[PDB]
């Protein structure tokens, strides 16, 4: 149960970038390990015995620390150092982890590719329907999303999910999911999805009429 | 190397069991054995380990409920543990390890829940390039896999986190393709729920 804080939480480099993430425990620790994580895959020892490299571990990685206070660092950052690091401490049994750092990396903004879907036919058989609108490949990360039906906002029914940053263009996007009955999806003929990102000040929308 | 097995869902007051399958390496020459697991949140926790001469080391705070065995003759070791609850739900991982080197499996994602096991209905999403879709749901538990004809279409592809709402999973996949590949020739999303044996590939047509 020793707590690691690991710091930023969040943090993005250009490639080339020097790059420092801490990790601070509440109690004494002889050292500590760091592991890498990308998106989908399983976590990996990066650094081992706080200063330690395992083979195949580039050498822009360098580790050092004692007592409470522990740090990684990545001499040049290069965009495939994107990922998770954790840190874990093992003088004490349970060899608790730490909450991670995500370090992302950053690009040159790019505005999203909106597209919308009506419902299918096997859905509407079914007494559902839900329409879906794809934001892709966008940059920064922050980005929102409003439904319209017939000019009015529609917030119920809505579930929206976010992909980790891309791992070839470094680019995240966003699908977002309007589910109504089907009664209700027959009661209107405009469906909109508006996004809101920091590559335009107004909108993009796209729409149909059922 | 190595490779984990188990059931997809358990239960509250159940015990899991899982079963990692070493190939290329012996468990009786060296390293420890682990398990490892990540709960949703990321949150990691090594949950013990097996020494390869047999011996055993666990995290105090699963002493009770833990027990890692082992069998030389297959390859492979295992982890059972007791009285689960809707906390245990988390991605688990078996991997080795010698201070200097350590290997990791692909890891088997656990859910421990009294939900009910449901197939997911996947519906096509039709509208220089183009984005077509596929929306899955209905579905419980995880995970399900996407791919878009057989995998050969990877590139151009976003398959979403799942969504939970009301003890089920929704899901959705984007594929974006050249205008010339699309309606011309056919693009289909191959779908699977392991959980209730379910396999549905959606032809997405104009
Ligand atoms: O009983 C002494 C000590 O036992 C621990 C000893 C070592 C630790 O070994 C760690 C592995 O190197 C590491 O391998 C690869 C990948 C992920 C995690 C895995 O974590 C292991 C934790 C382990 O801690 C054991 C128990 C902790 C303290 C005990 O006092």
């Amino acid at each position: 149960e020793l707590v690691m804080t690991q710091t930023p939480a969040i943090m993005s480099a250009s490639p080339g970038e020097k790059v420092t993430m801490t990790c601070s425990a509440s109690s004494s620790v002889s050292s500590v390990h760091w592991y890498q994580q990308k998106s989908g895959t399983s976590p990996k020892r990066w650094i081992y015995d706080t200063s330690k490299l395992p083979s195949g571990v580039p050498g822009r990685f360098s580790g050092s620390g004692s007592g409470t206070s522990y740090s990684l660092t990545i001499s040049s950052m290069e965009a495939e150092d994107a990922a998770t690091y954790y840190c874990q401490q093992w003088s004490s049994n349970p060899p608790t982890f730490g909450a991670g750092t995500k370090l992302e990396v950053k690009r040159a903004d790019a505005a999203p590719t909106v597209s919308i879907f009506p419902p299918s036919s096997e859905q509407l058989t079914s007494g559902g329907a839900s329409v879906v609108c794809f934001l892709n490949n966008f940059y920064p990360k922050d980005i929102n999303v409003k439904w319209k039906i017939d000019g009015s906002e529609r917030q119920n029914g809505v579930l929206n999910s976010w992909t980790d940053q891309d791992s070839k263009d470094s680019t995240y996007s966003m699908s977002s999911t309007l589910t109504l009955t089907k009664d209700e999806y027959e009661r209107h003929n405009s469906y909109t999805c508006e996004a809101t990102h920091k590559t335009s000040t107004s909108p993009i929308v796209k729409s149909f009429n059922r | 190397q190595l490779l984990e097995s188990g059931p997809d869902l358990v239960k509250p007051s159940q015990s899991l069991s899982l079963t990692c399958t070493v190939t290329g390496y012996s468990i009786t020459s060296g390293y420890n054995w682990h398990w490892i697991r990540q709960f949703p949140g990321n949150k990691l926790e090594w949950m013990g380990y097996i020494h390869y001469r047999g011996t055993t080391n666990y995290n105090t705070s699963l002493k009770s409920r833990i027990s890692i065995t082992r069998d030389s003759s297959k390859n492979q070791f295992f982890l059972q543990l007791n009285s689960v609850t809707t906390e245990d739900t988390a991605t688990y991982y078996c991997a080795c390890d010698d201070f200097y080197s350590d290997y990791w499996g692909q890891g088997t994602i656990v859910t421990v829940s009294s939900a009910k096991t449901t197939p997911p209905s996947v519906y096509p999403l039709a509208p220089s390039m183009v984005t077509l879709g596929c929306l899955v749901k209905g579905y419980f538990p995880e995970p399900v896999t996407v791919t878009w004809n057989s995998g050969s279409l990877s590139s151009g592809v976003h398959t979403f986190p799942a969504v939970l709402q009301s003890d089920l999973y929704t899901l959705s996949s984007s594929v974006t393709v050249p205008s010339s590949t699309w309606p011309s020739e056919t693009v289909t999303c191959n779908v699977a729920h392991p959980a209730s044996s379910t396999k549905v590939d959606k032809k997405i047509v104009p």
